[PDB]
């Protein structure tokens, strides 16, 4: 892609103490066109990871096919080894380097989630090939306006309960829903446990407009 | 921005949406797009807020020193017509999508659109801004001659919501005014009374 | 216009002593007016006697970490020996030059031990020019550590100074200073400093805490 | 394209510049001369844009001249240098700025000789000695290495030779000819062309 | 930077600076800009760091090759024809490079200019790099086939020297190489600091 | 930078960061960019420094003017049209984004304003390269009507955030709050970062620089 | 860039009774040294010196208007200006030409005329000012300035102790700069007396 | 153009304007923008004329060949899914806003947007090309879930007549097809035909 | 930069060249030589962009020597001229382009001398007399005004004099002297340099 069409914005996440949420509403936009309303922009890849897209939205789902083909080739060998939410990310992280490095980039920027031997995995990877790990992370508007939330709850209190980083997410959502121009009050959250992979939605969040009437 | 006026016999009813952005940051989310330039004249604005604002300034001064010499209340038409005037003269260097309606004594309930580049016309109805694309065919099939005050106000609610939904530069809350004789008479929808359409599910 | 760079800072810093390396950098991760993430260190280890410190483009930064990781790797196992500190440097220049029509946008300085056990600093451009220096600041903050050193280390512009070899304490004081005032006045440099420390008995590592605004 | 030189020893000041005038690929005149006598002990010598060169030279030799005849004596060297700088600063941002630099050379009764050095920008720098052109590029460093502050003016006139000939050696322009003149407490003095 | 070489009676004096810049950055005073490709020859580097020192390390391994495969010394001409040929292939790529080639061969002491833009020309002196300019000034009032040994050395130190007070991107130290009958020998290293003190109007 | 305010019960709690920087560089870690316009009324500043000095002391001035004229206190909406028509004039040429706070006969009055002229009066605001992190606190915290001490909290929060989140902000924050019966100008209210301590020492004794030429003139 | 054109490096520090400013003394056009001896540092009182970095041609007209407008002022008052409203009296004039501005970024460092306190700022080239506590920098090599300055400084230095400091951050902060350098002056000002240095300096 | 496709239980309609422009000349005022792929398989073309007929035709010889080897229907989703790989694959090089709309016997009627760029979501009902943004609101307030077939039809044809008197690009005749297990029924909507809505004139 | 002259008379060719190599505002060499050998009797005259002028003479020169060894006689100057033409013409709309300005000057036992021009587009021209660079500006009409056909050598050498004269007088760039040969029945003849 040199020119993305239908897109997608915002991806949180954040770690929990036995897993990671991940966090995208359901909207493709197409420039300020709020298009397709219902599509999911995370995947489950395997058993321990998911995944989380912003950007160009066919690219997103190009992805999708050779990553599931990926763990299906894998699941194949019954064999015992099976890709880490780690190797996932370094898998990630060169296939988008390699686009970029032909100038044919994939126009996305991602959120890799995980759970792998009692430790929770969350790792970002940009369309340049640019990957790293974190605590919380942030996508599009969502570095500017959840990842301060993101991290100032997290410097209070580093070690966040399955229910707590929930309700953050939500709070998130919802100050995006607020302030960027292109989101959409329809969301899913994923979460990664030692159980699986969970993705429910469609959800929304409640909001409030009594400013509206404060015209100070 | 999505702005919209409509006659009924008596008066007009405005609405807009109530988003300013700057790229796609959402700048102000309950911002009043409809001012008074006189007791029973409003005007409904889109494009740059700087732009429309200074304007709409503007005129509500002219419109004011004009109605205190002729001690009598402004015409809609007048109004307009100084809307038009500035956007004409400065269509270089301004960027203003203008919606006049309002009531006056000797013609009624009446709406004028002042579309960019300055022209002015009369309409039954008037949609602009952004959002307005994504409504010209709802209000085409859905406009009836000889609607009702609350007629007017649900269809002009109904009309905003649809492309506050589409829009990506429209939302928040919906404001109204009804304009008539007796006076002005403004509300916000907000929340659950913005009027609801399901998203089209398998 | 898709471009393939942008600029994730970084400051990287290596001091080469009698027995001794020091290679240290910040550990914050940028990108535009935004932090990424606070504990993203610039140095790699190589080998027990040397360590890289990269700066600059982070895409780049990891690709050609794994891209030296490899060669090491390789070189092992047709040589039968470890990667000496000088030849990976001269292993560098090459895989800089190989692209020199697309560079990697990647500032480089390897510190280590070299074949006698004596420290031992070189230092890259992005394409792959470099040389052996007693000490070296490469990244954002370079232009505000290096005149320092230039007059702590070298004793340049000093008078009736006696020119003593550099202890490791007096070293190690010296790398948490210059990184300090670094901090004040490059908004790219901060939250940690790394600090891997090169002798003959391996790689022993401190951090210390720099301002997070 | 023109060079300008000068140098400044104890109690005079030596200055040349080419003869050349050029447009295109031609040399159309071989005796232009690009020095201005402002007062009896000054002299300017300007290169630049056509047109911009002798329009701006001009219009101070002019001014530097109505002010002896209003006042009775003459500006110095240094007040000259002066005004001749506010002037090229004060149109650098206006609707017609002149492109030109410049050398001033004089003499004082008081300060005694005194070299002058201005870019198109209207920077002013006092020298012991200075040079304009592509040609500065070649000789600046002879100048550096044989100059001294006491140089008489014989040697002067050497060191001077010495440079138009490394410009006939390795500069790529034709310069064939150059205009010599000296400042002392006596006033300016024409020496001969230095010519190849 | 600013490099020199001359041929005279007693073989080739060869002179550089030592300072390397990043824009108005000074990134080194130590850059090594006269390379010995072998105890014969050396090589000289002005212009982009990575690309002469990649390409006149490659002529460096090209030489050797010849030396092993035709059993004899590589001429001066031929390992200056070497150079100009590989980076003929790249004009018009941005490469950076202005090298003097610098030996004696059985054709007596031997000099050429080679660049990125396909010049090779042999000749009796020349400079190259941003304050070439100056240094020519002071190496052409100062030359001769005749000069003395010592004098040689002089002239080719304040010629570089002088470059260094006029240009920017010149400074340092004056490396200075002597290349004879039977090799070149490494005459001194004299920083800039030291010469201002000593010279000399 | 990182710009803020909030209307609270009684008044106005106006916030900012002390950072200024020149490229990617800081060039003061304690610059005040809370600007008075009146004795009620306060202006945060950000954007182009020389700009949102000159907008704001040539306002403060003709305010000055106009109440000294009146014998009555200004009002915000004064200052707000008198701001907005001036960058208007200049068509966003004036690098000023401003947050303009007061207390007047007609009570508390916030506005944020900016440099092509456009405003909005609003109980909370931010601007800056900060703005988005402060805006971030505020939507997931304000309430109407809070007390003095809890909106101070807040806006020194939605400063923190930006000094954290932002690399063009930093160092110190300030505060005012203005009310019908007081002004606290807090400067500084919190001071969240510091330089660390000196290791070594560099305390170079006399004749370590070497000295060609010296002039001493003795004056009165 | 307009501002490296020529050139050029001016610093500012504070000591406990006493101020410093120095300036490298190259004037060049681009790569060239075309002088080694051009004023930067320009006094505006017996205790009040403006040192100026950036275009050498504004470098010498804002000395020169500034000087037009303080010596009407000091007529017209009573008196010598204060540091202060120097300051102010210099962002004027740069404000002035808010959209076509002078291409210098000036520090001033001077003792108060009445009590001798100590007083340094800078000013960017529209005229926003900046007052400090410890030291100011300006010219193309700001960022070797600003590392310098932040290891050395140190508080309530005396005269011999800001000299050396000023001294060092200088030509060390110079010699990493390819277009400032070519030697530094260095004037220490105090109550009684102002004290003026050529430091031994590289020349390349 | 206006393209537009709604599922009913037991098959789709389609619909398009009729219009194909070069700047504003009319080059075919009564274009055929609906096209069988296959039996029970239509797509409805927008974007470049040139390109979406030969990406059309592409599929279709893929999609014959591929029905011939299994030797049973195709799937909607695999012309979906054949028109998707190409439109993503090309994406540089194509203008081509698609819609996908057939039936088979696995999962019955079924409608698959395939926007410029290749991304491909299947949907309860569709609208493309460049007058589809006058209708959002139109079919949004509109659309009823379990409509009938002749219900989508009158649905369809409402929609494509208020776009077509907005949109410069859209206009003609409205050509409307229906997909069931029984078959394809074409028509055409023209003159009076077309659903009318006054302008409305000032009382 | 750079000039190439070339005149015909009835049993010889003349041609010149200037020997300066040049680069940016200096002269880097005053003894250059712009003449290739391709045969006993043939001599290229290669100028234009650097690298293109001495790789396209000489791999032109070599396949003229390999002709020669192949075959046991040279090529003609005219079948050399054409030959150099169709590789020049091959190049032009390919990825290595050559741009390289020519004469060939050549004797033949049965056709006599030649001179022929070429210019960087591969047009090729027979002529009595041409010339290449700037310089050809001021010194065609210096052979149109005197040359003949039946011009005998000493005449076509003192004609060549007025040409390198002008350029002296009136030419901006500094091409202070130039190499000289001459081509007849007995091969080619160095003559001395012409210098100034
Ligand atoms: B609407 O046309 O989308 C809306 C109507 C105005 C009248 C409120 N317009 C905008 O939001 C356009 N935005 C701006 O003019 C703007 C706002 C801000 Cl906060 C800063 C810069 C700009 Cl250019
Ligand atoms: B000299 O030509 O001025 C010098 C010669 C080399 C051999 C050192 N050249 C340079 O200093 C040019 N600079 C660089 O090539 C360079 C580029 C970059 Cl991207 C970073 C650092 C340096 Cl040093
Ligand atoms: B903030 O908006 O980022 C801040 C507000 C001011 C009031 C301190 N702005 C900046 O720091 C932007 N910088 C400057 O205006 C500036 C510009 C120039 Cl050209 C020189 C110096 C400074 Cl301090
Ligand atoms: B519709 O998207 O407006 C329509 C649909 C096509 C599929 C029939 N598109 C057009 O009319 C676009 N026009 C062209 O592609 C065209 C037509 C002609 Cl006749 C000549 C050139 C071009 Cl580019
Ligand atoms: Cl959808
Ligand atoms: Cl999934
Ligand atoms: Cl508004
Ligand atoms: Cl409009
Ligand atoms: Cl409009
Ligand atoms: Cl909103
Ligand atoms: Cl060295
Ligand atoms: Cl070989
Ligand atoms: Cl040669
Ligand atoms: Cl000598
Ligand atoms: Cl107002
Ligand atoms: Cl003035
Ligand atoms: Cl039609
Ligand atoms: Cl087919
Ligand atoms: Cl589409
Ligand atoms: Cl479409
Ligand atoms: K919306
Ligand atoms: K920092
Ligand atoms: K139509
Ligand atoms: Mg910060
Ligand atoms: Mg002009
Ligand atoms: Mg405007
Ligand atoms: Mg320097
Ligand atoms: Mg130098
Ligand atoms: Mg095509
Ligand atoms: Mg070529």
């Amino acid at each position: 892609t040199q020119n993305p069409m239908v897109t997608g914005t915002s991806v949180l996440g954040v770690k929990f103490e036995g897993g990671v949420v991940i966090a995208a509403d359901m909207l493709g936009s197409y420039g300020s066109l709020a298009r397709f309303r219902n599509i999911s922009r995370i995947m489950r890849v395997n058993n321990s990871t998911m995944l989380g897209a912003s950007g160009d939205y066919a690219d997103f789902q190009y992805l999708k096919q050779v990553l599931g083909q990926m763990v299906i080739d894998e699941e194949l060998l019954g064999d015992g080894h099976s890709y880490s939410p780690r190797a996932i990310h370094s898998w990630l992280t060169r296939a988008m380097y390699s686009r970029r490095s032909k100038m044919n980039p994939l126009w996305n920027t991602m959120v890799i989630g995980g759970y792998a031997d009692g430790e929770s995995f969350l790792g970002y990877v940009d369309m340049l090939g640019v990957a790293y790990e974190a605590p919380s992370l942030a996508t599009g508007y969502g570095a500017y306006l959840a990842q301060p939330l993101l991290r100032e709850v997290l410097e209070k209190q580093p070690v966040l309960s399955q229910t707590e980083a929930r309700d953050l997410v939500e709070r998130c959502m919802r100050v995006l829903y607020y302030r960027d121009a292109r989101s959409y009050n329809r969301f899913q959250i994923a979460t990664v446990t030692e159980k699986g992979v969970e993705i429910e939605g469609p959800l929304s969040t409640e909001t409030n407009w009594d400013i509206a009437h404060m015209i100070s | 921005t999505t702005i919209m006026a409509v006659q009924f016999d008596g008066g007009v009813v405005l609405g807009a949406d109530s988003r300013t952005t700057t790229g796609s940051y959402i700048a102000n989310r309950v911002t009043d797009k409809l001012t008074p330039i006189h007791d029973r004249i409003f005007c409904c604005r889109s494009g740059s807020a700087a732009d429309t604002q200074a304007v709409a300034d503007a005129v509500t001064y002219q419109l004011g020193f004009h109605s205190i010499e002729l001690n009598e209340p402004p015409l809609v038409h007048t109004a307009a017509s100084l809307f038009k005037e500035m956007c004409y003269r400065y269509r270089e260097d301004l960027m203003a999508g203008i919606i006049i309606a309002g009531w006056d004594p000797q013609e009624g309930g009446q709406v004028y659109s002042v579309p960019m580049g300055g022209m002015m016309v009369r309409q039954s109805f008037a949609i602009g801004g952004s959002g307005s694309s994504y409504i010209y065919g709802y209000v085409d099939a859905t406009y009836r001659e000889g609607m009702t005050k609350e007629e007017c106000l649900q269809f002009t609610a109904n009309a905003l919501a649809l492309a506050m939904e589409r829009d990506g530069s429209s939302g928040g809350v919906i404001r109204l005014a009804a304009i008539a004789e007796s006076g002005v008479e403004r509300q916000v929808l907000l929340g659950d009374q913005i009027p609801k359409f399901a998203v089209a599910t398998l | 216009r898709f471009s393939p760079y942008v600029f994730n800072g970084g400051t990287i810093l290596a001091i080469a002593g009698e027995d001794f390396a020091i290679v240290a950098s910040d550990t914050r991760l940028s990108e535009g007016f935004s932090i990424h993430t606070r504990d993203s260190p610039k140095c790699y280890k190589l080998t027990d006697k040397t360590v890289i410190g990269c700066s600059g483009f982070h895409g780049d930064c990891l690709t050609l970490t794994k891209i030296i990781e490899a060669r090491l790797k390789m070189y092992k196992h047709s040589n039968n020996k470890a990667m000496t500190t000088g030849a990976i440097a001269a292993m560098l220049s090459t895989i800089l030059y190989s692209r020199r029509f697309f560079p990697y946008y990647v500032y480089n300085i390897i510190g280590g031990l070299d074949e006698e056990g004596k420290g031992a600093v070189y230092s890259f451009d992005p394409v792959g020019s470099y040389q052996r220096d007693s000490f070296k600041a490469g990244g954002s903050a370079s232009a505000m550590l290096q005149p320092l050193l230039d007059n702590q280390v070298g004793f340049k512009n000093m008078q009736n100074v006696e020119h003593v070899p550099l202890s490791l304490d007096r070293a190690m004081r010296l790398v948490k200073d210059v990184f300090i005032s670094a901090a004040e006045r490059d908004v790219y440099t901060g939250d940690a400093l790394r600090i891997c420390i090169v002798t003959k008995e391996g790689i022993r590592e401190e951090t210390v805490s720099l301002r997070k605004d | 394209m023109e060079y300008l030189i000068g140098i400044q020893g104890p109690d005079y000041v030596l200055v040349a510049s080419d003869r050349v005038a050029a447009s295109n690929i031609v040399q159309m005149k071989d005796d232009h001369d690009k020095m201005f006598k402002m007062s009896e002990k000054i002299l300017l010598l300007c290169v630049g844009e056509a047109g911009d060169t002798v329009q701006f030279a001009e219009y101070i030799q002019k001014n530097v001249q109505l002010y002896k005849m209003r006042n009775g004596y003459e500006l110095s060297p240094t007040a000259a240098a002066n005004f001749t700088r506010r002037n090229l600063a004060d149109c650098l941002r206006s609707r017609t700025p002149y492109h030109v630099n410049l050398l001033l050379a004089g003499y004082d009764e008081h300060e005694g000789p005194a070299l002058y050095y201005m870019d198109y920008l209207a920077a002013l720098a006092k020298a012991p000695f200075a040079a304009h052109g592509y040609g500065a590029f070649l000789t600046l460093s002879i100048l550096d290495r044989y100059y001294t502050p006491t140089i008489s003016r014989e040697r002067a006139v050497e060191l001077l030779r010495k440079c138009l000939e490394e410009l006939q050696k390795r500069f790529i322009l034709n310069l064939p000819t150059f205009s010599v003149r000296i400042i002392d407490k006596n006033g300016i003095h024409d020496l001969d062309n230095i010519s190849f | 930077t600013t490099t020199l070489a001359f041929k005279f009676r007693h073989g080739v004096i060869v002179a550089a600076d030592s300072r390397a810049t990043a824009g108005a950055y000074i990134a080194s005073q130590t850059v090594k800009k006269v390379i010995e490709i072998n105890p014969y020859l050396l090589g000289t580097m002005a212009g982009g760091a990575a690309d002469c020192s990649f390409w006149e390390r490659l002529l460096a391994r090209q030489c050797r090759i010849y030396e092993l495969r035709n059993k004899e010394r590589i001429s001066v001409a031929a390992a200056s024809k070497l150079l100009a040929n590989m980076v003929y292939q790249y004009k018009g790529m941005g490469l950076s490079m202005g090298t003097m080639i610098c030996g004696w061969d059985k054709r007596g002491p031997g000099l050429y200019y080679v660049d990125s833009e396909g010049n090779r020309i042999s000749g009796a002196t020349f400079s190259v790099g941003s304050g070439s300019v100056y240094a020519y000034g002071v190496m052409d009032r100062g030359y001769s086939y005749d000069l003395e040994v010592e004098q040689a050395y002089d002239l080719a130190r304040r010629a570089i020297y002088q470059a260094t007070y006029r240009d920017a991107y010149s400074g340092g130290a004056v490396n200075l190489y002597h290349v004879r009958e039977d090799g070149w020998i490494r005459v001194s290293s004299d920083n800039v600091a030291d010469l201002h003190e000593k010279y000399s109007g | 930078t990182t710009i803020a305010g909030v209307v609270y019960k009684d008044g106005i709690v106006l916030g900012a960061d002390t950072r200024a920087t020149e490229g990617m560089v800081v060039a003061d870690k304690n610059c005040s960019k809370i600007h008075f316009i009146s004795p009620n009324i306060y202006c945060c500043g950000a954007g182009t420094a020389a700009d949102t000095d000159m907008t704001t002391q040539l306002i403060s001035s003709n305010l000055e003017l106009h109440s000294l004229s009146t014998g009555r206190l200004p009002r915000v909406v004064t200052a707000n049209r008198m701001l907005k028509q001036m960058l208007f004039r200049y068509q966003g040429y004036i690098g000023a984004a401003l947050v303009l706070g007061g207390v007047d006969v007609t009570g508390p009055h916030l506005y944020s304003i900016y440099p092509h002229g456009s405003t909005d009066k609003l109980p909370y605001v931010t601007m800056g390269s900060g703005s988005l992190a402060a805006m971030a606190v505020f939507e997931d915290k304000f309430r109407p009507d809070m007390e003095e001490e809890e909106a101070k909290n807040l806006v020194s929060e939605a400063i923190a955030a930006g000094i954290f989140n932002d690399l063009g902000s930093g160092s110190n924050i300030d505060l005012c709050v203005i009310s019908k019966n007081k002004l606290d100008f807090l400067r500084p209210y919190t001071v969240p970062n510091k330089k660390g301590t000196r290791l070594g020492r560099y305390r170079c004794e006399k004749g370590t620089t070497a000295v060609l030429t010296e002039k001493i003139t003795p004056l009165e | 860039s307009i501002m490296s054109y020529n050139g050029g490096a001016v610093m500012a520090m504070k000591g406990k009774n006493c101020v410093a400013i120095a300036a490298d003394r190259r004037f060049g056009i681009q790569a060239q040294m075309v002088t080694t001896d051009f004023q930067k540092i320009f006094p505006m009182g017996d205790r009040l010196y403006i040192g100026l970095a950036g275009l050498a041609t504004d470098v010498q007209t804002v000395a020169q208007r500034l000087k037009f407008r303080l010596n009407l002022y000091e007529l017209k008052e009573g008196r010598q200006i204060k540091p202060y409203t120097l300051m102010s009296m210099v962002a004027n004039l740069l404000y002035e030409k808010r959209f076509g501005p002078y291409y210098t970024e000036p520090v001033i460092a001077g003792l108060d005329p009445k009590t001798f306190k100590p007083f340094i700022c800078s000013l960017d080239l529209i005229g926003c000012p900046m007052v400090t506590d410890d030291f100011v920098v300006s010219g193309t090599c700001a960022e070797q300035m600003y590392g310098m300055c932040e290891s050395l400084w140190e508080p309530n230095m005396d005269p011999d102790h800001l000299f050396e400091t000023i001294s060092q951050a200088m030509l060390n902060a110079v010699d990493r700069d390819a277009v400032s350098g070519m030697g530094v002056i260095v004037h220490i000002i105090e109550k009684d007396k102002i004290t003026t240095r050529t430091l031994k300096a590289r020349m390349d």
